[PDB]
């Protein structure tokens, strides 16, 4: 009778983390994708070539102006 | 069940008087009052029959009230030499029933104190190897505790007993130094520690400090009352270094462990006068004789080539030797103490040089007056 | 530097907004240890043009602030915008 | 009869795993948001080694400047003829790469 | 670890110009604050830090206040702006070392393992060199107490940036490089 | 709708995980904690409530919050193994109240004490005309295992308050087996 009203409470304790790190997911996620749509209203978006991969998870920008541009940490797509 | 109690430990008179306070203590629920006085019921020394034959029962309740487990339990089972006097049933016990039991910090490496310490009259430096070194491969930053220290200074000294590294001993001196927190230092018994402390730091030799523990009072309190004449010769394990009567004396008193010592703690001497007659001798001299050397290093004319060129490898000094005429050059050297707490070296050099540059800097100043301009 | 767009983005906002909203101009790369390269100014109303734009009660500071032969898109831009004065203060115990 | 303890272990597991593999995408996408702060190159190749810190690099639509390394980018390693990654602002070289050009060769 | 670092002064006037938010009004007289540290290298380098609003009480001195949000949530706005710039350590004026710099350096090790403080002064009129900084590691003793966080000492030094004495040297004017053989050196000589 | 700025002190010593209480003391000073913030919420939503310990340790474990949910968070991993410390968890309590800008709140401080410990008559009379100087009217609720009727205590809210106060209720915890309730049935209404 005392160790499932330490679950009950447990299961607020946990509750609470639940509360912080979809906090830390979501309060979060709207600050990243909100730099994102900010990043999501622009002139272009510069069409280019990407011509090879590193790993000390890359990516390189040749554009149609000839101008080859790197990035070292790529965002919103995958290798 | 606690009338078994009462009937069972209570064994003399007046006792009870706070075994009823156990008696009605687990109807209050409060345990902290059995972490401290069942750990005094634990602490008792006597002869001991109650609580040997109790600490099954007690036992049979620590497997459901959650007890503070190491303190009592450790302390408890070198109260068991009433009950039991047994390790090898002991060791099952113990490992069967404690290696999932501790509340503490980190209490998994006291029970292999107890491992380590309950396999040195059945086991010899084998398989406690890895866990003795274990404990420590588990320490490293951990000990805010620091009273499993006294346990780890135990498998430290009771091991190091099982030999190899003489000069892990001003080390475990250190140890023995740095584990108890109060001042609580026995004299007539740790005058036995005394006997283990000089015969056990002295014949061997991977010591070479030769007075810098000698510093240290603790251990000549307990060498006073030790006798005087190997303690003599203790003192003369200073700076004193021919001596033709002292360690001649303690190769007369200490008979074993004089064999592989046999003119090596000579050879130690041999090169740590080098060292004391290069910091000693008050130096603007360091190109010099070799007669002092074979008298103060107890070798002859010819045997200090071997000297030199075998103090030169072993690395406390690095100047290349005159060897035409069995000149010395020194290099870097260890000290033991200038003038009784370093006056007159401290004084006449150091005072002296800084009131010599920092004048003649004056008179750099003096010269150099109006050259900034 | 130059008279942004950014100026006539933001800077009605902040002289609706606060009262002296100084616009502020920068650019590190002229020198390293000597000069003053940061620059500042303030939008003009539309109002004002009925007045003469030639009152300034210590002129010392206009002839420093003209002094200079303000460079290029200012002047290409004297309207909507009227200068301000920035020196540097007594900050001595960080000086020296 | 405590099922209730494995109700909460249970809401242990389902709330803490998804709160915290949301917050894991969400580190690492907050990382995505970390990389505003890596916030592009350029790529150049190294034409000659004009001082022993000093290099001619090659825009490839167009002109030819004077760079450095960043501190410790192996002078040594960037012969003429390593493609460099460079610099927005300062221009100086980032970081090295490889490649080389048309595939006649390869495909042969 | 922690060997030598590279600070820019512009933590210096954060320094002081916390110490003109709280000489006028000087009631507890000190300026602590934390340390933002761009850890790159075994080097150590700073370009931002902050001071944090704090009192410490003399009677059992161990009486001290952080403020976690300006210490979290502040970090984090930091953290937002800049990444790169992450917590290394803090500061705190007052160079006699007391009782609570154990208990700050209990708090700072949970944020940075190899966090280190920085002891400054508010007047540097010295031979000189700039502000402290230290390294707390556990050498326990030859005493065998309870864990001894004694404060090891760091060889402190200063580095440099681009561009960032363009107003302050300009405004000193008394700049002289290239004249050692007459006064640069005999300055180090008398020092 | 009283403005108050409420620091309960809480005690994690080594007295607090027995069973006098319900299973577990955590849960009579969680209760206790719950019941304060609960009934100061109903007179006041707008108020605002840190908790703090001294057993050997005293923190910036809390923002003075009207948060109920973020102190019922930290009143999880308490540990209660502490070595009680008397003397600093008083002086941390009034500095954090001198580390407030909203002081139209008023003050108020209440502690637990689940332990005895020693200390003379004038260390506390000094510290209750402090108190006096200092505007706190301190509520101490006691619980656990203890020195029954310590007059260190009872001198200490004697000398705390005169002259028609605030009426500190010391409420001496009742030795044995009671409740997170019985013991709080009295200082809600008045402390």
């Amino acid at each position: 009778r005392t160790r499932l009203l330490d679950s009950e409470i447990k299961i607020m304790k946990s509750e609470v983390l639940r509360v912080t790190h979809e906090l830390q997911a979501m309060k979060d996620k709207i600050k990243e994708n909100s730099e994102k749509i900010k990043v999501n209203k622009t002139l272009p978006y510069l069409v280019s070539n990407v011509i090879e991969l590193l790993d000390v998870k890359c990516a390189v920008i040749k554009t149609s102006t000839r101008q080859t541009y790197f990035l070292p940490v790529i965002g919103l797509v995958d290798a | 069940v606690p009338g078994f109690l009462q009937q069972s430990q209570n064994s003399g008179p007046g006792q009870p008087a706070v075994w009823h306070r156990l008696e009605e203590l687990y109807t209050k629920k409060l345990w902290h009052q059995l972490t401290l006085q069942v750990l005094d019921f634990v602490q008792d020394p006597c002869f001991a029959q109650g609580d040997g034959l109790i600490k099954l029962y007690e036992n049979f309740i620590s497997e459901f009230e959650h007890r503070v487990n190491p303190l009592s339990l450790v302390e408890i089972i070198l109260h068991v030499v009433r009950q039991m006097t047994d390790p090898n049933v002991a060791l099952t016990f113990l490992e069967k029933t404690r290696e999932k039991v501790k509340s503490s910090d980190e209490a998994v490496i006291l029970c292999k104190t107890a491992i380590g310490a309950l396999k040195l009259n059945i086991g010899d430096l084998q398989v406690t190897k890895e866990t003795i070194e274990d404990v420590e491969e588990m320490l490293n930053n951990l000990p805010g505790v620091t009273s499993v220290h006294s346990r780890f200074y135990d498998l430290s000294s009771k091991y190091y007993q099982t030999i190899g590294n003489h000069a892990s001993y001003y080390k475990d001196a250190l140890r023995f130094l740095g584990c108890v927190d109060i001042k609580d230092l026995p004299v007539s018994e740790q005058q036995e520690r005394a006997f283990t402390l000089g015969l056990a730091g002295l014949l061997g030799e991977g010591v070479f400090n030769f007075g810098e523990l000698l510093m240290h009072p603790v251990l000549e309190s307990l060498r006073n009352t030790d006798r005087q004449w190997l303690i003599d010769t203790l003192y003369a394990f200073n700076s004193g270094n021919v001596e033709r009567f002292q360690t001649l004396k303690t190769a007369w008193g200490q008979q074993p462990d004089l064999a592989a010592n046999e003119a090596q703690l000579l050879r130690k001497i041999q090169l740590l006068c080098l060292m004391e007659m290069t910091f000693t001798r008050p130096a603007n001299h360091r190109q010099l004789t070799f007669e002092e050397i074979a008298k103060s290093a107890k070798i002859t004319v010819n045997e200090v080539e071997l000297l030199v060129m075998k103090a030169l490898s072993v690395g406390l000094v690095k100047g290349s030797i005159d060897e035409v005429d069995k000149r010395v050059h020194m290099t870097w050297v260890q000290p033991r103490v200038l003038d009784l707490q370093q006056i007159k070296g401290m004084k006449d050099r150091l005072e002296f040089w800084c009131t010599d540059v920092k004048s003649m800097e004056m008179l750099v100043e003096h010269q150099a007056h109006d050259i900034l301009t | 530097c130059w008279l942004s767009g950014v100026d006539i983005n933001t800077q009605q906002s902040f002289e609706a907004l606060s009262e002296r909203a100084v616009a502020v101009v920068v650019d590190p790369i002229q020198s390293v240890k000597g000069k003053v390269v940061i620059d500042a100014f303030r939008l003009i109303n539309a109002n004002m043009m009925v007045l003469g734009h030639e009152p300034r009660q210590t002129t010392s500071n206009l002839g420093h602030l003209n002094k200079p032969s303000i460079q290029a898109l200012i002047h290409g831009l004297n309207r909507h915008y009227y200068s301000i004065t920035i020196n540097y203060r007594k900050n001595e115990l960080e000086q020296k | 009869k405590l099922l209730e303890h494995k109700e909460i272990d249970g809401r242990l597991k389902e709330l803490r795993e998804q709160l915290k593999e949301l917050t894991k995408q969400y580190e690492k996408s907050e990382n995505d948001l970390k990389a505003l702060q890596s916030v592009g190159q350029i790529v150049g190749e190294v034409l000659k080694q004009l001082t022993e810190e000093k290099f001619i690099v090659k825009a490839t639509n167009g002109p030819r400047y004077v760079v450095g390394c960043r501190r410790q980018l192996d002078k040594s390693k960037l012969k003429p003829g390593t493609r460099v990654a460079l610099d927005m602002t300062t221009l100086t070289i980032m970081r090295y790469l490889p490649r080389e050009v048309d595939p006649l060769v390869y495909n042969m | 670890a922690v060997q030598k670092v590279v600070v820019h002064p512009l933590v210096l006037l954060s320094v002081v110009d916390h110490f003109n938010r709280i000489g006028k009004v000087g009631n507890q007289k000190r300026v602590v604050g934390v340390l933002l540290g761009s850890w790159q290298k075994k080097v150590l380098d700073v370009s931002n830090s902050f001071a944090v609003p704090f009192d410490e009480d003399d009677k059992d001195d161990s009486v001290w206040f952080l403020d976690h949000d300006y210490l979290e949530n502040m970090y984090g706005m930091f953290k937002k702006v800049n990444a790169r710039e992450r917590i290394v350590g803090w500061y705190h004026t007052g160079p006699k070392l007391h009782k609570n710099d154990i208990a700050i350096n209990e708090l700072m090790k949970r944020y940075c393992p190899n966090s280190v403080l920085v002891i400054i002064d508010v007047k540097p009129k010295d031979l000189g060199l700039p502000t402290e900084a230290y390294i707390s590691v556990e050498e326990v003793h030859d005493d065998g107490t309870p864990t001894s966080k004694t404060f090891e000492h760091v060889t402190s030094e200063i580095g440099a940036e681009e561009a960032e004495e363009v107003g302050v040297e300009h405004l000193l004017r008394d700049i002289k490089d290239t004249t050692v053989g007459t006064l640069s050196q005999r300055i180090t000589n008398q020092v | 709708m009283v403005l108050e700025s409420t620091m309960v002190c809480v005690d994690n010593s080594e007295y607090m995980r027995n069973g006098d209480f319900l299973p577990t003391r955590l849960q009579a000073q969680q209760d206790a904690v719950n019941i304060v913030c609960h009934s100061k919420t109903r007179s006041n939503p707008e108020n605002n409530v840190g908790l703090i310990t001294l057993a050997n340790d005293c923190e910036v474990l809390t923002t003075l919050t009207p948060d109920t949910g973020r102190i019922l968070s930290k009143l999880h991993t308490v540990q209660p193994k502490g070595k009680i410390t008397f003397c600093t968890g008083i002086r941390v309590a009034h500095l954090a109240l001198k580390h407030r800008q909203g002081k139209n709140h008023k003050m108020r401080i209440i502690a637990f004490v689940g332990s005895p410990v020693e200390d003379n008559e004038k260390d506390l009379v000094k510290l209750a005309k402090r108190l006096k100087k200092e505007k706190v009217n301190v509520d101490i609720i006691n619980f656990g295992e203890e020195e029954v009727n310590t007059e260190k205590l009872t001198a200490f809210v004697n000398t705390l308050n005169g002259k028609d106060g605030t009426g500190s209720h010391l409420v001496t915890v009742p030795p044995g087996p009671s409740l997170a309730d019985a013991l709080i049935s009295s200082p809600i209404l008045a402390g």
